[PDB]
């Protein structure tokens, strides 16, 4: 009936004044934009079809010939920056916002949809959608007492939209409408469905994702803990963007940081040997952002045995990894107590580390040059600078040190110099 | 995180 017309015929049937043949003519549109290869949005463009689209969206008495307009405005909007500006010049960001208030489930949804890929262009865009006044009538699709009565697939298009507005910085959303937006968006975080968690959690990680204060506005609202839990999901979707969310958390202030610690996030990183390689690697961002805080904060991490765990990872891991753990160890090294760098020694620190020497990449070099003075500086303190020296020694560490006197890096250079005559002499 | 979605129910 409908299946692969024309983009002339369409052009044709909406062209007719008969809402019926421009009905029969927008799902035929609606047909070509939704086929799995390469949908004709430019060719739709130059038919000059979104006015029209747009208009239809006006159409309270047919709301089939709403339906399918919104899904072919839908998929425009789907495609590169010229294609959703294209969508958005055609004025359909006030009528998509009216259609949130439809009586039929599907219309709103396929509104609710559109928005979300018109605030997935950008900041731009985004604010654009928010000062038309999308976020009221969004928030008001979700007005139950149960989450649970909504159907499925419903939610997951709502949280989805609901994480773009939340999504992009330069600038970040505005204060207000992450305020507004934040308290349902803690209730979704605590939804039973996998997909709806998951977009939760990518929203909650943009929303940490910059200054201290925008941290300080997501812990406020209480969300580490269930943070944490869903930190040790087994659907790796929503790992993913938990962790992301805690490793933004821990960028920010001591205290929001041992707000994590608080809500029992050290228990899960024994994330620090996960198969999936990214995981592994921003599990050990984090931790070095941990290790960078207080001694107090240094010693849970070493009472949660997770010393042995970045030994673990400077052993053996991607080397994109290992270079995060050489980062912790520098920082614990930096911020540790004479103790608690010696533990890190008797951990096993030292084969790793010197074994890393042998890099190209020049400053997990100069981060591991960094580390090992810090560990002398703690052997001096103890009258023991001999037997770490002989350690570094006997693995064949001074082989390293000593190469990296020729290194064209200047930093590097003048790094390990120093260290062979203060401490192999 | 998907940033834009075509829809092809």
């Amino acid at each position: 009936g409908t299946v692969n017309w024309s983009v002339e015929d369409i052009v044709k049937g909406i062209n007719s004044n008969n809402l019926e043949s421009q009905l029969q003519a927008t799902q035929a549109a609606r047909k070509l934009l939704s086929r799995e290869k390469q949908p004709p949005i430019d060719n739709i463009i130059r038919a000059g079809l979104i006015p029209k689209f747009v208009s239809f969206l006006g159409k309270t008495d047919c709301s089939p010939i709403q339906f399918e307009s919104a899904w072919a405005l839908t998929n425009i909007a789907s495609g590169t920056s010229e294609q959703t500006k294209a969508v958005v010049d055609g004025g359909a960001i006030p009528a998509f916002i009216s259609l949130l208030a439809s009586p039929h489930a599907h219309i709103s949804e396929q509104a609710v949809w559109a928005l979300g890929n018109i605030a997935g262009d950008g900041s731009a865009f985004r604010d654009l959608v928010i000062k038309h006044g999308a976020i009221d009538p969004l928030l008001a699709l979700l007005a139950v007492p149960d989450l649970s009565t909504l159907a499925c697939g419903y939610l997951r298009n709502l949280t989805w939209t609901l994480s773009n507005l939340c999504r992009n910085k330069n600038p970040a959303p505005p204060l207000d409408a992450v305020e507004q937006i934040l308290p349902t968006l803690v209730r979704l975080l605590h939804h039973n469905d996998p997909e709806v968690l998951a977009d939760s959690c990518w929203a909650i990680s943009y929303l940490t994702d910059g200054p201290n204060e925008r941290i300080e506005m997501v812990v406020k609202k209480g969300v580490v803990p269930q943070l944490v839990k869903l930190l040790g999901a087994t659907e790796l979707p929503i790992v993913t963007p938990a962790l992301r969310a805690i490793g933004n958390i821990v960028t920010g202030t001591d205290e929001q940081t041992q707000k994590v610690i608080d809500a029992g996030a050290l228990a899960v990183f024994p994330l620090l040997t996960n198969p999936k390689t990214n995981i592994q690697k921003e599990a050990t961002w984090t931790m070095s952002n941990i290790t960078a805080g207080r001694q107090d904060q240094i010693q849970q991490v070493v009472n949660h045995g997770l010393v042995p765990f970045l030994v673990g990872v400077l052993s053996k891991a991607d080397f994109k990894t290992q270079k995060e753990a050489a980062w912790a160890i520098t920082n614990y090294t930096s911020g540790g107590t004479v103790e608690q760098i010696v533990y890190l020694v008797h951990c096993g620190i030292i084969e790793p580390l010197m074994n890393l020497l042998s890099a190209k990449d020049t400053k997990i070099i100069q981060v591991i040059l960094d580390a090992i003075s810090n560990i002398f500086q703690a052997a001096e303190k103890l009258g023991e600078t001999e037997k770490l020296s002989i350690m570094i020694e006997e693995c064949g560490g001074l082989d390293k040190i000593e190469a990296l006197q020729r290194h064209e890096n200047e930093s590097v250079y003048k790094a390990s110099l120093n260290l062979i005559e203060k401490y192999f002499s | 995180n998907y940033w834009k979605r075509r829809i092809e129910v």
